[PDB]
């Protein structure tokens, strides 16, 4: 940290150094500097994380605010919901037949998406209604008495 | 190579990327004293000294390019919040007409019984029982 | 450190949204416990629909017969 | 302070849904629903039950949802 | 966005400064012309996602009436 920091004041203290070394090798020193500085691949891995996890500590401040955002649609789409409900469940309060009748008719557009669909669908024989002595025949008209 | 290396190392040292793009000027009077400075001694007129590429790590430019997309969220979030309010709107709309179909049906139902339900049961059986008529995939297996 | 910093923004993101499920909640329950809860079976239904239609056509999902 | 905001978030969710718990069956079906599209394009073996076709009409549960609204 | 929808302001700033920079090399700059520009592909995703914001909100726009429409047919 120091070095790279002060990178200046350890060039110029080698600077003195080196000239003073080779004073007495009889070499001028015309000028000293320093070309290249590397570590390790895990110092550099460390900082460059470090650098990272800066990075993701204010990316979170953005996060903060998408959060916000998609509380308002939220808090939106919650407001559609709960009128849709107070003005749709005070219709089922009396006889909620319509339910049945939907139910019937999402199972045939079901049927429709499904017939062309590439699932491996496996439905129940029952579905064709064709087992006329089954005793479960007359359940549906024996409930409408 | 060594003044101009030395130079270079010495005005980066001092700041930041972020401090570099910030200010250019500061930079580029900075490197263009220490280089007349510097070929003084050597006696080498510099006629122009001018940095004019600068290129930074992988990391500032994900950095930067989060602080923009943030405002840039920002900006189309405010106006998808607006697609939401006009997806309530249609969703209030459907949940009205759903309502006032159940409140039809419930009327007619809670006075006459529900053999409606029944006939619809068998005329959907048929109706499935054929739209599936074709499909290779759908195998009927036995009720248990 | 810098860690804790972004699990605190990470905190107060959360408590937002926990708020903006909180009111979606209130709305809602304040809404159904007068009406009743035909709009679940409503979206049920709606649910179904799409579900199947999704799954309409990935190869890899089956639908056994039920028990 | 995971844990604070957990409980933070948790007291005002409980007090909402202290009334009627309507909004966690809602959230279920728009989870189903999600869960859903990320497995339409995924890669695993999914088995469901036809049951999820409410294709069954003459089933003695086809009338359970509107038995359990009255 | 300042710089493109002013455009103008810039180039003509940048077209004086290329004039009394290049007056001290005898070279008299005729006219100064900013013939293309261009961004990182992602600032240009944003760009055409603001777009698409706009066009949903006015998709949105359009489905609400479609919606009435069908509640129509359900009644």
């Amino acid at each position: 940290s120091q070095l790279i920091t002060q990178r200046a004041q350890v060039s110029l203290l080698i600077r003195r150094e080196l000239t003073e070394r080779a004073k007495d090798f009889s070499l001028i020193l015309d000028d000293v500097a320093i070309t290249e500085l590397s570590f390790s691949r895990e110092y550099t891995a460390a900082v460059e994380a470090k650098q990272v996890a800066q990075q993701e500590a204010q990316r979170a401040q953005f996060l903060v605010e998408k959060a916000k955002q998609e509380q308002r649609q939220k808090i939106v789409q919650a407001e559609g919901e709960a009128e849709a409900a107070k003005m749709l469940g005070e219709a089922l309060s009396k006889n909620p037949g319509y339910i049945k009748l939907r139910k019937i008719r999402a199972a045939q557009n079901i049927s429709k998406t499904i017939a062309t669909s590439q699932n491996r669908i496996y439905l129940t024989a029952d579905n064709l209604v064709l087992n006329l002595q089954d005793e479960s025949f007359t359940r549906g008209s024996d409930s409408l008495i | 190579p060594s003044i101009t290396t030395e130079i270079l190392k010495s005005v980066v040292a001092r700041f930041d990327a972020g401090e570099l793009i910030t200010q250019r000027e500061l930079v580029s009077r900075q490197v263009s004293d220490d280089l007349t400075e510097r070929a003084a001694t050597f006696g080498l007129i510099l006629d122009d000294v001018s940095l004019t590429h600068l290129t930074f790590g992988k990391e500032f430019t994900e950095a930067v390019e989060a602080k923009q997309v943030a405002q840039q969220e920002a900006e189309r979030a405010r106006f998808v919040v607006e697609k939401a309010e006009q997806q309530k709107k249609a969703a209030i709309i459907s949940a009205e007409g759903d309502s006032k179909a159940a409140e039809l049906i419930a009327n007619s139902l809670a006075t006459a019984g529900d053999g409606l339900i029944e006939l619809r049961k068998l005329e959907a059986a048929e109706d499935i029982a054929y739209q599936l008529s074709r499909s290779r995939n759908i195998t009927y297996l036995p009720a248990g």
